[PDB]
């Protein structure tokens, strides 16, 4: 909605091309877009999602020609793959990895835009979108996983379909479907890679509008000051256009990425990952280690810091009749304490954009990121104490943080002066 | 009037019938295949099993626990009292549904040595480390830290009920009918 | 259970300029063969990549000949037949021996501090030199605290954390005195147990150390390439870098 | 091009959504769009190809659940469907009955637009992205075929694996690569599950385009007369909205269609297909009545129509050297065949664009018809007098068709009167 | 090879109403234990399907006891057990016989007329009668034109088209003379080689007639579900295209 | 001027040769994996071959026939001029590139007996027909109507080659070896 300049031919095969299907006019406006100027580095994640999304999917339909999606074969399907195919072993490693920088990069991006206000109206349709894409993504990392085939990958599947069986009534019957049978077998492998297959291009889709919507808003910047949208005159002054101002930074930031990112799957490949799932799946016995993908922890710690032991669970047992005990209270904090991150457009109560302008806010939200990563520290521990109180304390301050704090601060806070203007901050 | 009208409802209408007879086979091809649907019953030969040992058997897909507990493990079992437990429930299909959680509505025998249990948490899902571990001589579960003492019950964490105990038997001497 | 202590070996292949070491390879398969293959099995390893380069790199008429001891089933025949180079190892010979294909990698040896895996992040995760402890970790005298009970059949381990232990040595709370547990894998080896051809010392220290080495690579025999791949990788971008970088200011600088 | 007018937010819902996300807008622009009031019958194909690209694509996505994609299963994997999957027997027949339908379809689509100068500007972009949908359509069907590795599935892929074979130097490389080997074996079926997955979210992207292109110059009538764009007056005298009147015509062809299908499927299921795919892939033996898809029969024809005994061949043969022999003309011949089609929108000169108005037109046009059928109907025929004469006339008149026929008759047919307007025509 | 000739036997099943004969399917099954099963196979056909509706439809126990017969290597174990119904049945046993399990599927009866398959789409693809055909084609004296060329273990079967032939039956160009060919299955149907319960006529005719339909159930189990889910289908539709027409004729008549 | 256009086109450049780095290996996972590239040689046992016999094995994934000719086999393959045959080149391993397709270079002995090539149709791939078919006594090729002699050599329709004859040679008195 800024004022602009559109596409107009040149070429002949240009006017030719667009009296017909003006793709290239899209691809410019696209392209062209004018872009605050004082965007920082917290703004590539976006990019290196995108980069991953790519890299995830090319990767894939790679490994998928070489893969046996069939509890007999699928472990050795995948060694084969390691030993014999050309640079086999190379394409394991890096879509593996790719997941890890994959979330990486979504928590950057997550928590870049709960400090920015970039779900703040009028973003909201972006940030539920992207919770979309949150949701898509983890489910499909998880059937990922389960593929090889390995210790790690059986159990988990066993539990994560388990918590369908937390669901009271219907659940049971939610759980045999997708198992497809009484316990996890080929029934349940084939399926997930029919899935896993199928959802990166949904994600894709969806990332597609994700895009469409920011576009229709234009960016947010580290003010959260608008652009002036009243004559391309001081429009000009706000902003730079896309091309080649930001993709170029795009790349050069995607380079440095891609630098760490290789040094990984080249040197340490197997370091993100789990010891365990180099053993051949054995439904007759648990791994004494198991511990969920890093990206999955601190959700993980939340779930099983209620046990049957905490009051809160308590109170609630009782006054559900017991409908809702620990296991069902755990998947509901679990999924929860996701659902309340989206519905944070609407807990968010402050009207000042940026948290750049937010005395109080940076302290809380701080203690959040501080949290997230407590939350995941954790999750690698045992249930002993002091883990399970730290773990509820966490657990706790997560929720506090979006079902309080922000609701509160709102009417409470003194907010500090935002610039007038994007170029005012621009030439500081 | 609703001349029109009823025709554009009663349309409308069938559209919806078919469209629905669409999606319910969709969603039905992935329940349980006929083969997956051969519930069998599998027998256990019991013999090499000294007491203090646990033997793990694969049955409908999950482990299933068949110990022959020590006396030092029915004796815990019996000193424990029903409202100590945290699921009062036997969950033993060979007996009552209305049963209690004592150490004799456990067990096969009277003598309570053979505990048989499906060794599959009642949380999530995993099956729980046994040879008299956790903090109550049973099993542990090392996926969400769930503890069961020696009949299986749970006393701790987040599983809400004790290993179900599958339809079993003697079927003579050394063999036992799991099913 | 939990985790331990495990003997720091500096093998050649660490680091990112590692590479494995020929010879040690090629030592450590024939005490993988001599001594244990008579338990374990290697069912991911193809006989054949004992030829490929950056491993053993035996000569094709060698590996064609060692392939001969192993009694394979053939495919379509279902008669038995020699061991041709394009089998791969056996499963382990005992029912409950694990087999040694991904071992080097199914198993960490570095764990912390804290929990943090930060002593993973400059270690390693220490697979082979954890399967080196366990071979190592076989002491002549049991720990005190289970000195009349050692269960039948298993040994103590200094090293191995997943074994059984005496009551009589678990704390107030259950916990385990015992740096280590009981085993059920008895001591393999031996002082000398394998006369190396150029004569190498067989001390039992050695073989551990070459076995690991070998098991490492049975595990990640495309490691090297991994490497030199990583080395281009890097290269690229570090230059690739270099220029988007100057690239970018010069661009930008055009307007702030 | 056409006036009209565009969607406007009346509920709040509405008013909030669009000045975020105008995705409601976007669809209305696209269920709005004005369309002649003249289509007839011959304008349904389109939808229902959409139909049989959507029926493919669930009915796939829940076989690839079931299916397993590799030499030693693969057979077993579909009988296993066929006799214990819920429903399973029913949903292999529809996805491979979908299959033929999906060409019938294509082929009407096709023919219909050459008889109405629907490929003459200004779509030609349609024609071309259209051809493209063509190409990739064939591509995964084949594929297809191959998954439940029968033995037309295995030879049939010798085969078409072997046309790459044809090519001069490369040739030899590029069948090894996709062969991943010296025969087709499992490797080869393993990459082929993973681009029959893969492809039909290509079309699915094509046929979007597809559509964003029609709907840039407007759909063309069965008169060639445009649409009048002066005035939404007499626009609205050419036209009607696309909703309802258009998508209930949609729906209700649509379930006629259907009806015939299912009637197959219910029916009829192995009719239009062959017998000897139900024998386990044999690598040592070549059933005697090894035959083509009847979709693919036409071009089957064609490619071996041309023996080392055709005298164009030996010409051919002579001035190349060598290098251009019966085997790789034959090549040339078939994806020539097709390639000619692509560029009609060139060959044909007449500046008229329905084919309604030109007398000599409509004998090659039909005549052309009737050649494909009898083309695919020779496929079945063995190799022997008097088809392979009858092979050869007809492949020969085909080419005739495009590239001289249509070239000639634009400078000397004389054309009859186009109605001044699609209303006059409608009225009529 | 080519195309031949078929006698047209009217099974229940046929028609958009056929349904198989429940009994009928039994003889059969009865007829390919007693008598094919001595050479073929049926390795997609599992046991257990005995029992489902819509076929022979046999009482669980039958089927149970029935499975016994076999000898099948367990999975697991390696060695040998009792036959359980979740079992298929086993491979051809003679090593040239083909397995029977989709043989219905897999053969056309009904070609052209002209290539053009109009034959096919009014009389089916006719797999069950050419299989008849084949069992009743076996005639007791060689067709004169090969009195002395019978290869040796072949027969002549008046229905089978793929067999070879002796030269002295070929025409002026190859062609074979004979309405058949020589197959490698000797005859093996005889008048009351089955002795029927309820003492149903075992003339080879019958027999032939039985295993067929048999064979064809074997190979279609889910035919009857395949067609009731039609007779649906098609009323869904043949009545949602009534009211989708009016609708539409409707909508349009306010226009012209 | 062309310092900072300089850099632009260095840039570029190394984007590009990345790229391609990254392009080849997503294409070069296509090609034979190690496992594939295990080109063995076997061993065909033929004393329970007579004339007039086929015999068709597996070998690297493709059929191979190995005839023994009978004398009316044997005598048309030589009752043909050279200069009547398509190809000309007799498509033999065994002996020189240049050989010509005379029935005598086709076959192994030299009584000509020992028929043994690929039963690989050179036009597409399939496997040819036997029994002494076609329209030279030989093989035909049912996928596009191909006649092969019997010595193999093409001699109507879309093939363009007589069917190559692999490494091949008896080991001893009842054994070929193939490879
Ligand atoms: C969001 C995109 C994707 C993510 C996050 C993802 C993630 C993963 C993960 C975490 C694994 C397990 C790695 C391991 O073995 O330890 C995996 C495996 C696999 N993925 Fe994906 N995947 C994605 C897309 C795809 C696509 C599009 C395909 C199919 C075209 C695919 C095919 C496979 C296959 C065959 C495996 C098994 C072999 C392997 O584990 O390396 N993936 N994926
Ligand atoms: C497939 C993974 C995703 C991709 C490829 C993606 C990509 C992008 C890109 C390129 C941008 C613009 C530049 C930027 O500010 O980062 C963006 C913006 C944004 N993304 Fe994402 N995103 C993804 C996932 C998510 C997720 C999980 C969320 C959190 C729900 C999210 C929330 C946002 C928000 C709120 C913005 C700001 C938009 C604005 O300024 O109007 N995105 N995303
Ligand atoms: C994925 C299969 C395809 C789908 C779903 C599809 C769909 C459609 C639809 C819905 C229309 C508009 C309504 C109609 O006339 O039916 C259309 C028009 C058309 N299609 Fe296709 N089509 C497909 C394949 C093709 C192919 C293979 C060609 C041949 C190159 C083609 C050429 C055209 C042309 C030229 C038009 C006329 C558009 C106009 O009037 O401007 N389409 N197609
Ligand atoms: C353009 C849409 C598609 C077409 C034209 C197509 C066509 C085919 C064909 C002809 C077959 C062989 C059917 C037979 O057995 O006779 C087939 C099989 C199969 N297709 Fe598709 N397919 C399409 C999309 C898909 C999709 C999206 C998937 C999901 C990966 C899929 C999965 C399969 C599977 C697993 C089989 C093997 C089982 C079987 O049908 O026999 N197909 N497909
Ligand atoms: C009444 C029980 C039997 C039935 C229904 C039956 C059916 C068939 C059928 C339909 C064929 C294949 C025809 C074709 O290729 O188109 C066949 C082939 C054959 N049968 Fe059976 N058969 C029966 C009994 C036997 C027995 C008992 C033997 C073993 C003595 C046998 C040996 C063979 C052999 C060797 C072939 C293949 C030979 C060739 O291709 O010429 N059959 N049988
Ligand atoms: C077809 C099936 C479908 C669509 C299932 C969809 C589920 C989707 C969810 O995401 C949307 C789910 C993956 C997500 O919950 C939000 C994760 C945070 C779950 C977290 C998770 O991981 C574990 C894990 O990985 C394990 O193995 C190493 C083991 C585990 O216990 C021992 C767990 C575990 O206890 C939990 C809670
Ligand atoms: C990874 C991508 C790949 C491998 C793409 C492959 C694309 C191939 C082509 O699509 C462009 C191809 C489908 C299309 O050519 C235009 C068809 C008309 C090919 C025609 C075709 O079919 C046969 C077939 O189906 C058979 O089995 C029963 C057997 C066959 O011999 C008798 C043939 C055959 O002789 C021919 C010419
Ligand atoms: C417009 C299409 C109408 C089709 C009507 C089809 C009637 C088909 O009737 C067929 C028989 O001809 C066939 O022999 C058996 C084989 O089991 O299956 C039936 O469904
Ligand atoms: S599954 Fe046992 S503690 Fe969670
Ligand atoms: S492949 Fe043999 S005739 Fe074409
Ligand atoms: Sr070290
Ligand atoms: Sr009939």
């Amino acid at each position: 909605g800024i004022p602009h300049d559109h596409y107009e031919p040149r070429t002949g095969i240009e006017k030719w091309l667009h009296s017909r299907l003006p793709i290239v006019a899209l691809a410019y406006d696209t392209i062209m877009i004018p872009t605050p100027r004082n965007l920082n580095w917290m703004w590539i994640w976006g990019v290196v999602l995108a980069f991953c999304l790519v890299l995830q999917i090319v990767t894939g339909i790679v490994l998928a020609m070489h893969y046996t999606p069939h509890v007999d074969l699928a472990f050795a399907s995948v060694e084969h793959i390691m030993r014999n195919v050309n640079g086999g072993f190379m394409l394991r490693y890096l879509h593996a990895n790719g997941a890890s920088l994959f979330f990486i990069a979504v928590y950057l991006h997550i928590f870049r835009g709960l400090y920015y206000g970039s779900y703040k109206a009028p973003r909201e349709v972006t940030w539920i979108v992207g919770m979309l894409i949150y949701l898509a993504m983890m489910a499909t990392a998880f059937m990922g996983y389960v593929l090889p085939w390995g210790q790690m990958s059986f159990w988990g599947a066993t539990v994560i379909t388990g918590l369908f069986g937390a669901i009271p009534g219907i659940g049971h019957s939610i759980q045999t479907w997708l198992l497809g049978g009484p316990a996890v077998d080929n029934a349940t492998l084939n399926r997930f890679f029919s899935l896993h297959y199928l959802l990166p291009f949904v994600i894709a889709a969806l990332v597609a509008i994700h895009i469409w919507a920011f576009h229709s808003t234009g960016n947010n910047n580290p003010t959260g000051v608008e652009v002036r949208r009243t004559s391309k005159a001081e429009a000009q002054k706000d902003t730079v256009p896309f091309w080649p101002y930001f993709i170029i930074k795009d790349v050069f930031a995607l380079a440095v990425v891609l630098l760490v990112f290789f040094a990984i799957v080249g040197f340490m490949p197997n370091y993100l990952g789990h010891p365990d799932n180099y053993i051949e799946a054995n439904p007759l016995r648990t791994p004494a280690h198991i511990v969920p993908e890093w990206y999955f922890l601190p959700f993980y710690a939340i779930l099983r810091a209620f046990t049957a032991d905490v009051w809160v669970v308590q109170i609630a047992n009782f006054i559900s009749f017991g409908i809702i005990d620990a296991k069902f209270f755990g998947v509901l904090a679990m999924f929860g304490a996701i659902l309340v991150m989206a519905l944070v457009p609407w807990l968010d109560t402050s009207p000042v954009r940026s948290g750049r302008y937010r005395p109080m806010f940076k302290i809380y939200f701080w203690l959040l990121a501080a949290d997230f990563v407590i939350l995941t520290w954790v999750g690698a521990q045992q249930t002993t104490f002091p883990y399970d109180w730290i773990s509820l304390i966490a657990s706790a301050y997560w929720f506090a943080y979006f079902l309080v704090i922000l609701p509160i601060l709102g009417a409470i806070e003194k907010p500090v002066a935002p610039p007038a203007t994007i170029e005012e901050d621009f030439n500081a | 009037g609703t001349r029109r009208d009823f025709l554009y409802y009663a349309t409308a209408g069938a559209g919806a019938v078919a469209t629905g007879a669409a999606v319910w086979p969709l969603i039905n091809q992935m329940n349980p295949s006929a083969d997956v649907q051969a519930l069998a019953s599998i027998f256990v030969d019991v013999s090499s099993v000294e007491p203090g040992v646990q033997l793990t058997v694969k049955f409908l897909g999950k482990p299933i626990f068949i110990r022959r507990r020590t006396e030092a493990d029915i004796e815990l079992g019996r000193s424990v009292q029903l409202g100590q437990l945290v699921d009062t429930n036997a969950r033993n299909a060979n007996i009552d549904a209305g049963a209690e959680a004592t150490d004799q509505n456990r067990t096969l025998d009277e003598a309570g040595e053979w505990l048989v249990m499906w060794g599959v948490c009642t949380h999530l899902g995993c099956s729980p480390i046994g040879g008299v571990s956790g903090d109550f001589g049973g099993w542990f579960c090392p996926c969400h830290g769930s503890h069961y003492d020696s009949a299986g019950r749970i006393r701790k964490g987040p599983a809400p009920e004790n290993l179900p105990i599958p339809l079993a038997k003697f079927i003579d001497e050394t063999t036992i009918q799991l099913g | 259970a939990g985790g331990g202590h495990v003997e720091d070996v500096p093998f050649s292949f660490e680091g990112p300029f590692g590479t494995f070491d020929q010879h040690q390879l090629q030592r450590g398969l024939q005490v993988y063969t001599e001594v244990c293959a008579a338990c374990h099995g290697m069912k991911f390893v193809p006989i054949r990549s004992l030829s490929e380069p950056g491993g053993p790199e035996l000569p094709e008429d060698q590996v064609r000949a060692y392939a001969t001891q192993f009694t394979v089933t053939d495919e379509e025949t279902g008669e038995d037949r020699e061991g041709k180079p394009t089998d791969h190892f056996p499963h382990s010979a005992l029912e409950n021996a694990p087999d040694l294909s991904l071992m080097a990698k199914a198993r960490a040896g570095f764990h912390g501090p804290m929990g943090t895996g930060i002593s993973q992040l400059f270690n390693g995760i220490g697979g082979p030199e954890y399967i080196y402890s366990v071979l190592t970790g076989f002491p002549e005298e049991p720990p005190k605290c289970a000195e009349g009970h050692e269960p039948d059949g298993f040994y103590y381990n200094r090293a191995f954390q997943n074994g059984s232990v005496p009551d009589t040595c678990k704390d107030a709370n259950g916990v385990k005195t015992t740096a280590g547990s009981w085993i059920a894998m008895p001591p393999p080896l031996m002082d000398d147990l394998v006369e190396y051809a150029d004569g190498h010392d067989a001390s039992v220290h050695a073989m551990a150390e070459d076995v690991s080495a070998f098991l490492m690579w049975a595990a990640e025999p495309k490691l090297m390439a991994r490497k030199q791949a990583g080395f281009t990788a890097v290269m690229f971008l570090t230059v690739l870098s270099v220029l988007l970088y100057l690239t970018n200011k010069r661009l930008w600088a055009g307007v702030k």
